[PDB]
């Protein structure tokens, strides 16, 4: 027994198990009622209903609501997604023990401690029925999953079935006209209390408090105020089929039966929760849990988990496996039991399932097993790690215990455990808790064989024969010999491609992809560590690593190709389908698409007209196809996706061939875009380009740098005033040299008030007379020679090139 | 009502009543409801009826103050009009002869930037154009620049309306009270007029026209606001080293500090720095002014030197100040810091002199005695002084306080060849009463290297050789010293031979010589006995033996660099340590992609099903620290619909309540029981919520000793170095690769990183990456490298140890 | 606007009353007061604190704080002398001041807060002249 959850809530009079989602209703005795999420631990509501004990809680779940009855003497109604209270209604004149929908119409069922059970209409003015018998308290009323009958079990020593539809019970004789009640001995002595009777049930423990079914069973067990519980069928009102269990020390409050185990699990308000024995009907054991007394048991009837209410607050407790071992073939998923008995195949996105038949498990699994072609099913039973159980095989597609016992098909045979292996039709066995080999000759292998023993390892599960004491050990085919042992790290799970020759192993970052023996294929890419993913047999590997689907791969590309709503582990891929099932083991199925696929399949085989119309909106996401497309450093995937800004600016740089950058850059609406497009350029060889970028970012000090190198010289004095007024003294300044005759920097220089520098400038020229203008304006003093000359020719031939580097040629590839 | 979102039914009906405190009251409920931000529309119809026209201010003012913090929201009672119910007969409220009815309409009417209020606004200064107060005509000036914010930057707001439309600016400086909301884009004219009235100044008024317009060829004119620009004018007019003798700066500064001990603190410094501006060598450093303070004449009286001896510090004021002082005595005053840190020193060691200055804890006295012999090491004068010093430190004359006193002149004797020859005889005094192993040590090193200036030995280490008291460490250092120097010169019944002889047995040998030595079985496990005893090949002289190594001083020992030395004075440095300076199905496809720097989550959200699904929302959810900076906002999710929707992501947030996994993203469709389903897009790890944060080598140091990081883990892929792989994935799990931890050469140089984060997650993280790539013979396992990991309760430790393998995610739709 | 809101705060960890003059912080006027208030608006018993990037000037009376907060300042004297002249108001109102005191008197003080700081910019009030108003 594991604990899912335990909340101290205190002294819960009524429990109760939602039907349609995993939810326990509480109503305590301190007059609030609580419902939870046990499994996801969050409070869905809490209600302080009425100051005293509320002793009887529902779920009404027609529509999204539950319904609580309290000493209030009422039953209401009430709204878990609103926190509201939908509807009143009066129940009683005493304790609301118990409540229970209808599921006719919105009418309301409660039970009461003032010895009758009443169904009342909320929609119409109408009260329907009451429901009139007992002659001491009904405790309980219960549901069965049909809503035409429920039990009640009071204390008058009775339990009473009734109709709800009907007025009180409804029967009528066929051999007479007359009412069934008898209030005269006759074959059975009663008095007069009944309109009719359809079954009064036997409730003597000195009455019983309740009453509960298993969910795919008439039979029902009631716990009684005494110490024993009593096990009826209500089908029959048979007395001949009705046994004590005796373990309880004090008055039992319930008993109902375990949905997903065989064993009927009783609470009693002594200090011990008992656990029965449903093949036996006596205490096998007894717990203590001390949280004291149990006022109140629950039994899921959605078969998930259990839960029985205490003095201290409630459990919801755990009998359930976890990560459980599993195959596809083409539409059968085979998987090893868990809660809800056998389901899967179909839906997609839902947590509803359904039945297929394709149960590879079908009697207690001590092996599931797939043949290695996906013909037979081995499966291993009567439990045992001795030396001998019985081993059933089944047919792949649909699946019974025998197929027929006069065909070779569906045979079984002794063997402690078998388990399939290669060569794909074969199977090896433990039989003396050793390593035999079977054959059966010819098909795949169904009888025993005693030959062939080693003395390592130890019989268990499979697919290849595992087997462990301190790694997990394949084992050969017609060899008593290991065939190799793996040891990894693992997330509690063995992952088989579809075939069960080959193994998929789960490692630090993902999963690597195997064959026979440990080999290793592939690496999924993928940083964390996959809860499972399984391959199309190679190729096509699709896997779950949260709530999507996703492929990892298929022919280079790589597509998340549709969420589901829930969590989930792939069940394995068999066929386009992949196929899942999760831990509670509810399906989804989804077939591989030619969405992302077929437009990564046309890029990589260079089609981008192919690939236009692949583009859709179940795949189109932001780079995959509208900026992915911009990743070639010879453009190609860069021509085709462009629409963006900077993916235009850089398509261009890639080329090289900057005419485009600078639109791109402009759309981009920035300068630093321009300057560096224009360095590009600079390096295409061409400088009207350069200019016109420089020009805008502002940057006619660089320009007017470049431009004698250029070889200009008209465009070279343009820069030189549109940098004077910036006073950029290595750029309006450098022109001037640039050009044989220095009076540009004279009277920029001038206007910077450096008339020294402008006199030096000026005089070496020969231009003495601006020179002397300057030291006349402001300070003289032109005679001083510096450690440069101040009057020393300047001339310089400006570009003896007639075509300019502006005018730099140019084909362009 | 400090707060109560839902309590608007009572409201209305406590807004009318037919008692004008209900709907004082009522109206009051509201304003403090929506201030802090909740519910009001419903209202409004009710609120509005009563206090419409009338002069009774109360709820006038009431309505009046919700008409500026809601209006335009609100609209059951008010709708949309230029003449609004907000402003129609408050025309009347604007015109009654009662200032604050008028008044207060006016302030709020203009207040608004709202354009359904412009026209209503305007004439509204007319209210206010007649000055019953201050507040009125201050009123004015601020409405007529809040109406020309409002819209009417051009002829609706800027000349006059009978009085004011934008001259209440100009009208203030010449009024004989002031207020210039003119700041900004007003009139010239006004401008101008505050100038005029710096003079004639109306003062809380100044402050308005001085933000304005500030500078002043004055000294002042008057008032607090004049005298707080005047200050920041002063520093203009000499920024020069400083203000030095601070302003009037000085009346806010002392606020700065107000607790407590640092206000003094922070004033001893300034006023240290105000003395002098000395050479400014290695703590010497003082600026502001050379001569404001001078120092040190011989004809000033009562001197400058008084206040420079509160800076030479024991604790002489509170520990805050004290640490101020000790560097602030070294600033004013030294050589460097070695001169003033002598005497300092002198004040502080251990003596026989005062006993408010020695203490009997041994680590102190020692680490007092290495900071003054430290000053010698520096600085050469400081040698004379201290070796007097150090032999009244042993004068003190208890086992351990002669101990601490040998161990540091030992040093500097290394330090100091034959120049400390003098202190031997001083030294040996206090070597008789022992208890410790300490005085052993340091007397049995300066009675051996000096022998050759006394004779005594025999007699001074005989007692103690035969004398007990705890003699482990006492080994190692007698084994390199007894013998050295001079080859037989001494002699009291032992010459420097028998030191040789006694040297050896001490070391490890066995000799009957000073009465047999105390102990000889060497110190800490790796030192021994036989490089000495091998060693003295020339008995006790300087050549190549004990007196050379004795009269030598291991690598460079020079400053305060802490070569043989420690770096100030002791009580100073232990602050300065203390000091780190830390700096209904629903189908998604997914990838993130980045255009124009915008990172963004590109969903598809895909119903492949002929089921309807309309009702469809899309939400990107906020988990934790991981929040959507705009969910997918299209309304798809109908009936086989592809769709694009883009959820734009965030990493840095605050924690919400709901669930804390990869990345929740939601989409609503039909269906009443799970109308919102939880579905997934591609990874996002816990990882994110952790903080990056950094760390220095000394809060490395302090957090690897504050909490263990034994726990290590090798992790594969970390073949590379600090900066490629391994800083790029630490990067990704909020880290990053700081400082090193590393000790490199021909033998050694594992790249070693330290890390530190501050994890939202109630701990930090740190780390050390190791990288094992050899650099010897036999590397630990060849290139990989060992992750030594922490975080404060090693729950993140985890994190960095698996987040420095590998990490990458791709797909391509 | 310089002067973002005026506030009287209850460190209770909420704005009590507070002050948006034009519609901007209304929301956010309570958890700024809610968060920094509490710590003493993180002062040490200093009038100018500034944390999270506003400027907040206080008062402590109580276990409530009467706080200015600007993030933006034109003058040093003036923040303090609009935090004063309020603070010599608000006990006409609330009789020092007090979380349930302080909320019946939304009114009160609210309105003086548009009548003392007005677009932000910090005008004058006085017991005398706050009656025309509440008249």
């Amino acid at each position: 027994m594991l604990t899912k959850f335990e909340t101290k809530s205190a002294r819960v009079k009524g429990l109760s198990f939602h039907p349609k989602r995993p939810w326990i209703l509480t109503s305590l005795h301190n007059g609030v009622i609580q419902l939870w999420d046990y499994r996801m631990c969050t409070l869905i509501d809490k209600f302080d209903e009425h100051d005293g004990p509320v002793r009887g809680i529902d779920f009404h779940k027609q529509q999204p609501l539950f319904v609580s009855g309290g000493d209030d003497y009422k039953i209401k109604v009430w709204n878990y997604k609103l926190r509201r209270c939908l509807f009143t209604l009066l129940g009683h004149l005493d304790y609301i023990r118990t409540t229970f929908f209808h599921h006719e119409y919105p009418w309301i069922l409660s039970a009461s401690d003032d010895q009758t059970i009443r169904v009342w209409n909320w929609q119409s003015r109408t009260c329907v029925c009451v429901l009139t018998g007992h002659n001491h308290y009904v405790m309980c009323a219960q549901f069965h999953p049909s809503e035409d009958l429920v039990v009640s079990a009071s204390l008058d020593q009775t339990v009473r079935v009734w109709d709800i539809s009907g007025l009180r019970k409804k029967n009528l004789s066929p051999g007479a006209v007359e009412s069934d009640v008898r209030g005269i001995t006759g074959v059975d002595l009663f008095g007069t209390t009944d309109a009719v009777v359809k079954h009064v049930l036997e409730g003597h423990d000195r009455g019983v408090n309740w009453a509960a079914f298993h969910p795919t069973m008439p039979l029902i067990v009631s716990g009684a105020d005494d110490r024993q519980v009593k096990i009826w069928r209500m089908n029959e009102s048979k007395a001949w089929e009705v046994d004590t269990c005796r373990g309880h020390y004090n008055n039992v409050s319930c008993a109902v039966f375990h949905p997903r185990q065989e064993l009927i699990l009783s609470n009693s308000e002594d200090k011990s929760i008992r656990v029965w024995d449903m093949s036996k009907r006596t205490g096998v054991q007894t717990f203590r849990r001390d949280h004291d007394r149990f006022w109140v048991l629950a039994a899921h009837p959605n078969l998930n988990l259990f839960a029985a209410g205490h003095d201290g607050g409630m459990i919801v407790f755990k009998l359930e496996r976890e990560r459980p071992a599993y195959a596809v073939h083409g539409n059968m998923l085979h998987y090893v039991k868990d809660r809800f008995l056998r389901q899967l195949d179909f839906n997609s996105s839902k947590d509803v399932a359904v039945m297929q038949l394709r149960s590879g498990s079908k009697f207690p699994v001590f092996n599931m097993s797939y043949n290695p072609a996906e013909n037979a099913v081995l499966l291993c039973t009567r439990a045992s790690n001795l030396e001998n159980s019985t081993y059933d095989l089944y047919t792949i597609p649909k699946d019974a215990d025998s197929q027929n016992p006069d065909a070779p098909e569906g045979k079984r045979s002794s063997g402690l455990t078998a388990v399939w292996v290669a060569r794909n039709r074969f199977a090896v066995l433990d039989r003396m808790h050793s390593l035999l080999i079977k054959n059966l000759k010819n098909e795949i292998t169904k009888k025993i064989q005693v030959p062939n023993c080693d003395e390592i390892f130890y019989a268990g599960t499979g697919n290849l024969l595992l087997r462990d004491a301190d790694s997990i050990t394949l084992f050969d085919v017609q060899q008593k010999r290991t065939l190799a042992s793996v040891k990894i790290s693992k997330v509690k799970y063995v992952i088989w491609s579809a075939d069960m020759s080959h193994v998929a192993l789960l490692a630090k970052h993902a999963i690597v992809i195997c064959n026979r023996k440990l080999d290793a294929l592939c690496n999924i890419h993928e940083n964390i560590r996959v809860k499972s993913g399984a391959w199309d047999e190679s190729g096509v590997f699709i896997y779950t690593t949260s709530n999507h689907i996703k492929y990892a791969v298929t022919t280079g590309d790589h597509g998340i190709i549709r969420t589901l709503d829930l969590p989930i582990y792939v069940t394995r891929v068999k066929g386009n389908n992949v196929y899942c099932l999760d831990r509670e083991c509810r399906p989804r199925v989804l077939t591989i698409d030619p969405t992302e696929f077929k437009f990564k399949l046309a890029l990589i085989n260079r089609k981008y007209d192919e690939v236009l119309h692949m583009v859709r909106n179940a795949k189109l996401v932001g780079q995959s196809i509208i900026a992915y497309l911009q990743k070639k450093g010879y453009p190609e995937v860069a021509l085709h996706f462009v629409k963006d800004e900077k993916t235009r600016f850089s398509l261009a740089l890639e080329c090289g061939n900057i005419e485009i950058a600078l639109e791109a850059a402009k759309a981009l609406d920035d300068k630093n875009c321009w300057e560096k497009l224009g360095e590009v350029a600079l390096l295409q060889g061409n400088h009207q380009i350069v200019e016109m970028c420089y020009q805008r970012t502002k940057n006619f000090d660089k320009l007017s740098f470049l431009y004698l190198i250029t070889g200009n010289l008209e465009k070279l004095r343009k820069m030189m005033k549109i940098a004077e007024i910036r006073k950029d003294m290595s750029g309006h300044y450098q022109n001037a040299l640039y050009l044989g005759d220095v009076s540009e920097r004279v009277r920029i220089l001038k206007n910077c008030g450096q008339k020294s520098l402008a006199y030096l400038s000026a005089a070496t020229h020969g231009l003495d007379e601006e020179a002397e203008s300057l030291k006349e304006t402001f300070d003289p003093e032109k005679e001083t020679i510096p450690d440069i000359d101040p009057n020393a020719k300047l001339l310089q031939p400006p570009a003896p090139i007639m075509p300019l580097d502006t005018n730099w040629p140019l084909l362009t590839v | 009502m400090d707060s109560e979102p839902p309590s608007e039914i009572s409201l209305k009906n406590d807004l009318e009543k037919g008692d004008v405190k209900s709907k004082t009251e009522a109206l009051k409920k509201v304003i403090i409801m929506i201030l802090n931000g909740e519910k009001l529309p419903g209202l409004l119809m009710t609120i509005i009826r009563f206090v419409l026209p009338l002069q009774d201010h109360t709820i006038k003012k009431l309505l009046l103050v919700f008409w500026e913090i809601v209006p335009k929201t609100t609209p059951d009672g008010r709708l949309l009009h230029e003449m609004i119910l907000v402003c129609d007969a408050y025309r009347k409220d604007l015109q009654h002869p009662n200032e604050f009815i008028r008044g207060s309409t006016l302030r709020f009417l203009c207040k608004l930037k709202e354009a359904e209020l412009l026209e209503p606004l305007m004439p509204a200064i007319r209210a206010c154009l007649e000055h019953r107060h201050s507040y009125v005509r201050r009123n004015a000036v601020l409405a007529i620049y809040t109406i020309y914010r409002n819209f009417e930057h051009l002829i609706p707001d800027a000349p006059e309306l009978i009085h004011d439309f934008l001259v209440n600016e100009k009208d203030a400086s010449c009024k004989r009270n002031a207020f210039m909301m003119l700041i900004h884009a007003d009139q010239d004219r006004a401008l101008d007029y505050l100038s005029t009235c710096i003079d004639q100044v109306q003062t809380f008024g100044d402050i308005l026209q001085l933000v304005i317009v500030e500078l002043i060829y004055k000294v002042c004119h008057a008032n607090p606001s004049e005298r707080a620009r005047f200050i920041r004018c002063i520093y203009n007019l000499l920024q020069s080293s400083s203000p030095a003798v601070k302003y009037e700066a000085a009346g806010t500064l002392v606020t700065l500090s107000s607790a407590p001990t640092a206000i003094k603190a922070a004033a001893q410094c300034y006023i240290d720095l105000i003395i002098k501006e000395s050479d400014n060598n290695v703590k010497l450093i003082v600026l502001d002014r050379l001569v404001e303070l001078k120092e040190h004449p011989a004809h000033e009286r009562v001197l400058q030197d008084l206040v420079m001896d509160i800076l030479r510090v024991l604790s002489t004021p509170d520990l805050e100040v004290r640490k101020k002082t000790l560097q602030l005595a070294l600033d004013l005053v030294s050589s460097r810091n070695v001169e003033e840190l002598v005497i300092v020193l002198k004040k502080e060691v251990i003596k026989t002199n005062n006993v408010s200055e020695h203490e009997d804890t041994d680590k102190y006295r020692q680490l007092l005695v290495r900071t003054l012999h430290s000053c010698s090491v520096r600085f050469p004068d400081m040698a004379a002084n201290v070796i007097p010093v150090l032999m009244e430190f042993l004068s003190d004359s208890n086992e351990a306080a002669a101990a601490d006193v040998l161990e540091f002149v030992r040093e500097a004797i290394q330090r100091f060849d034959n120049l400390r020859m003098l202190i031997v005889e001083k030294m040996l005094e206090v070597f008789h009463a022992i208890k410790s192993v300490k005085i052993y040590r340091g007397a049995l090193w300066i009675l051996g290297e000096y022998c050759s200036t006394k004779e005594d030995i025999q007699s001074v280490m005989t007692e103690v050789r035969r004398s007990l008291g705890e003699i482990p460490i006492v080994e190692s250092e007698i084994k390199k010293e007894a013998g050295e120097l001079k080859p037989e010169e001494e002699i009291t019944v032992g010459p420097v031979q028998k030191l040789v002889t006694e040297m050896g047995t001490y070391a490890t040998q066995s000799a009957l010589s000073s009465s047999r030595p105390t102990k000889k079985e060497e110190d800490r496990p790796p030192l021994r006995g036989f490089l000495l005893d091998g060693d003295f090949f020339v008995a006790a002289s300087l050549a190549t033996t004990l007196t050379k190594i004795a009269l030598r001083y291991v690598a460079l020992v020079q400053e305060k660099k802490k070569q043989n030395s420690f770096v100030a004075e002791a009580m100073l440095l232990m602050a300065t340590i203390l000091h780190l300076g830390k700096s209904d199905p629903v189908y998604a496809e997914a990838y993130v992609h980045v255009n124009q720097y915008d990172i963004v989550l590109d969903v598809l959200v895909v119903n492949q099903t002929s089921d309807t699904l309309q009702n469809c929302t899309l939400e990107l959810a906020t988990l934790g620290d991981l929040k959507l900076v705009e969910k997918p906002s299209p309304l798809t999710l109908a009936p086989h619909d592809f769709a694009n929707i883009k959820a734009n992501v965030k990493v840095a947030s605050t924690e919400n309540g709901i669930i804390f996994g990869n990345i929740v993203y939601d989409v609503s469709g039909a269906a009443s029981d799970r109308n919102c389903v939880v579905l997934s897009d591609i990874h996002i790890d816990i990882m994110d919520y952790i903080q990056p944060a950094t760390c220095t080598d000394a809060e490395f140091r302090q957090m690897w000793a504050e909490f263990e990081w034994e726990n290590k883990v090798t992790v594969n892929t970390n073949m590379t170095d600090l900066n490629d792989y391994l800083q790029h994935i630490l990067k990704s799990t909020n880290m990053k690769c700081l400082t090193p931890e590393k000790a490199l050469s021909g033998y050694c140089g594992f790249m070693a990183a330290n890390l530190y984060a501050r994890s939202i997650f109630g701990e930090d993280a740190l780390a050390n990456v190791s990288i094992e790539k050899p650099v010897h013979q036999g590397p630990d396992a060849a290139v990989t490298g060992h992750i030594r990991i922490r975080a404060k309760s090693q729950g993140m430790a985890l994190s960095l140890g698996d987040k420095i393998n590998l990490s990458q995610k791709k797909t391509s739709l | 606007m310089v002067l973002l809101a005026a506030a009287v705060c209850t460190k209770a960890g909420k704005a009590i009353v507070s002050r948006q003059f034009v519609e901007m912080t209304r929301t956010r006027i309570e958890g700024l007061l809610a968060a920094f208030p509490k710590l003493m608006n993180t002062g040490k018993q200093h009038t100018f604190v500034e944390t999270e990037s506003v400027r907040y000037v206080y008062q402590p009376m109580e276990k409530l704080y009467m706080v200015l907060i600007t993030t933006k300042n034109s003058n040093i004297l003036e923040d303090l002398e609009t935090l004063r002249l309020f603070s010599r108001v608000i006990p006409e109102y609330c009789r020092a001041l007090e979380e349930n005191e302080i909320s019946e008197h939304c009114f009160d003080l609210i309105f003086a807060f548009d009548e003392i700081v007005a677009l932000g910019y910090r005008e004058n009030v006085n017991l005398a002249q706050i009656r025309t108003f509440t008249e």
